[PDB]
């Protein structure tokens, strides 16, 4: 071999053609969503059931922020895009904003505390 | 008569809801709304004294129903000094230690919402 | 080899935090740091900003960065302007932390705060 | 200035004469007592309140694992160096491993999943 | 960006298998990618292995002549011995307690580690 | 007749635990005393095809009450009687349910188990 | 640390071969790639120091090679030089000489540097 | 403080707004030349005493090629920007390429070997 | 990005440099550099000795050591003990860089001097 | 591949199970000496050909300062080791310290300027 | 013969140890007074390869192929014959490669011998 | 009567050397002998004044052929007269006399220091 490269930047995980940041300690959606953008990123989005996956598996038990938002629980949830939810995963709760559990995808209050991932394309 | 909510705090006529999250003023309101409550209006200094006495953390300061949109409670009507001690621009009372103070709108600060009996 | 950082601080990576337990205008806090040859918290890359976040707890603090006026760019204590990596929130000229990034308060206004230093002899 | 230092390897934490890591994911017991050792490091170890009060405010709202154990409930807690804890902080529950929660310090199952603390001198 | 199936982690590519097999058969598989079973350099890398291999007991390319001859590498370079292996066997695999020992012919997860690299 | 524990599996008159947990086939024995009862003994092949169409998780290998010593040169289940026709080798051996056979591992070996109640 | 095998130098995380004789350009590349290497390849100021040093007088093929004079020059890997130091001639073939680096034929004689990572 | 800087790359030199480079071994005027400009760099140049002097004495006891050139004997001594030199320190020698030696400055063939300075604005 | 060093001053990595024109004794020397804002000369790695034993010609120069007696330790203007890399020659209290290496002499002694500092904010 | 190695630390070039360290200026013997020792070795020691080959190769036209010395002109050439030296390759002159220069190995007093070479095992 | 130059028969021959284009060669003989290597039998060849040491190197001479004429032609400047040039032929110059006369791209460094 | 050495300089009927050498004061007087020589005795402020003028290199110290020693107490001439009166400024031990400035200088005979070598021819 000649040359090493790199997936993603330094803690990032690199899963095909995306990045993604796990975080060490839980935040509110405000502080997650600006962490992200900060790295030219957006709360974690899933195009498929195999990122869904990685992102289930490697969140251990870790109640986690992803960019899922809807205006309220009559609107339609929407990506951090603007762009519709495909609703493949149905959302557990009454709320505005989406999360990662051990039985799927639940929602709380813009303020409550959760870890977060980040996600980004290489 | 009916009884304040479960975790609140009780005095008079009236429940408190004490934030440990904090907001802009408008999404302080915002908050007290989906609470079924209202922000802060410090009918008395006897009211005044309790909340202070009942806070614990001093260290912090909790917007509160008035603002300069003169200087007007949210109930609507117009505040009397028998004091809000600091600067007037387009800003919003807040209880910082055991003086109300005027700060900006925009600034993030716990808050105290209340529900009557 | 290591160098211990002082007593009452913490110490993250070449840096030196100091977390109050009491809580003071922005001046107050400027000077006391100053006096501790540092400055209130400057965070340089996402580690020392995710270190400041996770240990500032649930006490809103103070950090080096100010403004000259609402229409004026943030700077910190060194009067270098601000990456605006985390754009902070509200109008105001005095910016802390908070469970939401960074906010901004006015001259008067109390809060905790935060000091850093290189650990450097 | 003309010397710069660090008190603590990379992802460690200093206070005063003590270097300490938390833990990313939660462990049991065994393996996050291994990954001390490896660091020639033990399950965290509080000596003073300060030391404490540290620990209790970093770990954010985390269980996490500390290096007292007791041989069964009608046993001493003793620290991983086998010398017996000064019962300052007692302990809740009747298991063998402590932890710290939200409440202080509380007991598990050597099988409980836990974030954890290493702790050593520098 | 590191192939299709497989974790970039640093400057290594990582595959965490679907279907379990024995030690020989995990190691054959690895080769045929251009890779080895897993090696772990610092605790970063051992720390990603127990955090995604989940509730997956995974090979790891540690293997013994004997319980009396010392742990070696796929490199035939000596284990450091950082984190002892449990067990009186002669073939490694990740667990939630750490890392463990058995025969050949047992059946479990592997994990192949490789440079990103051309 | 008292039924099955609240979170265990149900078959004939036997109730069942699967293990999330893994250690030695001695640790094994001991949290399954703890838990007031014993490793699995398998009494026939309809009790075993169940057990494994209501794992999910057939990817890991599972202690079972049957362990080969030097003393009888024979397998022997906990109860303790001498197993009748395990695809493996034997030595200083317990056995353990790896895919669909019951597999001779060492002792020392760190798996999960399952336990077993009897109603 | 891991010395690099006999007759190689290391410098850094590199294991360097310098020939002993001339050959062309072929029997070089191949003679590389069964020491599990490849025609030199420099990545930084210090291995390309490195190899103008201890290359001494020998003119020695290296990793680029051009389709055509009108193509451009690409490594090994068939990633595309970064043209730091622009390669002399309108030939197809890359080697380092005192003047920096020469391009020739894929026939012709010359000295030959292999390159790998320690690994 | 809160931050270091670097005034110049790794293995450069720097002295006020200008990064110097010295080599570690000698080679000819075009490999030396060449080296200079990948680095966005060129052959040294001295703009004041000050420059000069910190050459001559870091150059040690080492004859180093410098960016002065002409194109014969008859011709100006120019810089490789192709401004003429101030002739403030006199070129020694009737040849085309400057170099730095211990008495001052003197010339040789393109062919010679020795050492180098780079130079470039920080 | 890369902040040049004062007039006079020579950058390498991190570090700002200052070689004097003229020799005094140790306490003026030392008296100097703190009016720069910096120390008498400290080397960390074989490259900064390196730049030092290179650039200090034929000059004997004063460094940032010192030791209270024969009998005591060598220590940094830190007060940190040095690591003993390259042993010091003579029996005497004040350290300075020669063709030799480091040798010692009295307070009192002229030698020429070498500042360092950090190319710190 | 799976792991990366290094052979030498940083400025060192390895040669089989050795590892030699070129100066990049030159020194008397006495500091020379003082800096090899510091990084834990001595001056350049070759054992066989192969190991003088790259020395009188690498070292290109600086002569070089080695670990060879003698009490007198009467007396035998000694390794930094004490031991004494094979006379393989016999020294020029009649003085106490060797050098490698192009024509073999020469020697001159403690007190010359040379440039050199350290050797340690890997 | 001059001070460091090469005696046989009754020419003088140079051999380089700096390397350039065969152009830059000519210029260097020129320069000295000489001119590239013109071959004159086989006893000439096989004194020059015992006598140039650096044999790990090639050496330019005084033989060029161009388009104009279609041959071979040495700087003197007769047609060259038999009596082998082992390469190919386009926009080319000849070089001593090994114990051969091989033709090269004439913008490639070389070596070369110039002969008095 | 016969002439100085080659390159010494000459005054009265005295030859000197200074030395670019530096080393201890033990080992100066080991360098005059090697030379046939002896480190340097001032006869009067004359040969002084005219030392100094030829020295050029003023901002270094050069060891002399004076010492003290507890043995007499006294400042001693390795010659081996008592010395007068006719100045050593500086602090008495276990000190050797040096020329630093336009002063002779007491230091301590372990510093290295540059001499002066002196032949008589009478
Ligand atoms: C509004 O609230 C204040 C006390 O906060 C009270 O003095 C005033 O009477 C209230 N206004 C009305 C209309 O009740
Ligand atoms: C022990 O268990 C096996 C089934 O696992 C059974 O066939 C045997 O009869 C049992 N022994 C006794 C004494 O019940
Ligand atoms: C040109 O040189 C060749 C030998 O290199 C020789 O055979 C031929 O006769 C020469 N031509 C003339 C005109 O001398
Ligand atoms: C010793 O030297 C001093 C001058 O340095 C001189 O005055 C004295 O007479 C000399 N002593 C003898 C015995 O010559």
């Amino acid at each position: 071999m000649n040359k090493t490269y790199a997936a993603c930047p330094q803690n990032w995980i690199g899963v095909e053609n995306k990045c993604f940041y796990f975080s060490e300690y839980p935040s509110n959606w405000t502080f997650a969503q600006a962490f992200c953008m900060a790295q030219e990123a957006q709360l974690a989005r899933f195009d498929n059931q195999d990122e869904l996956n990685f992102l289930m598996r490697y969140k251990a038990n870790f109640d986690s922020w992803i960019g899922l938002h809807r205006e309220s629980s009559e609107h339609p949830w929407k990506w951090t895009d603007n762009t519709e939810y495909n609703n493949t995963i149905p959302i557990r709760g009454e709320e505005r904003f989406a999360y990662l559990n051990n039985n799927g995808i639940s929602s709380t209050r813009i303020y409550s505390l959760r870890m977060w991932i980040c996600s980004k394309l290489n | 008569k009916l009884e304040c909510p479960q975790d609140w705090l009780s005095h008079r006529d009236k429940c408190f809801h004490v934030s440990q999250v904090s907001n802009t003023w408008k999404e302080g309101r915002i908050d007290c709304d989906k609470k079924g409550a209202t922000l802060l209006l410090i009918q008395d200094q006897e009211e005044l004294r309790f909340l202070l006495d009942s806070i614990k953390e001093k260290y912090n300061s909790f917007w509160i129903g008035l603002s300069y949109t003169n200087w007007k409670w949210i109930n609507g009507t117009a505040f009397n000094s028998d004091i809000t001690g600091v600067t007037e621009n387009g800003s919003c009372a807040a209880i910082s230690g055991e003086k109300v103070t005027s700060e900006g709108c925009s600034s993030d600060n716990r808050w105290i919402c209340q529900k009557e009996l």
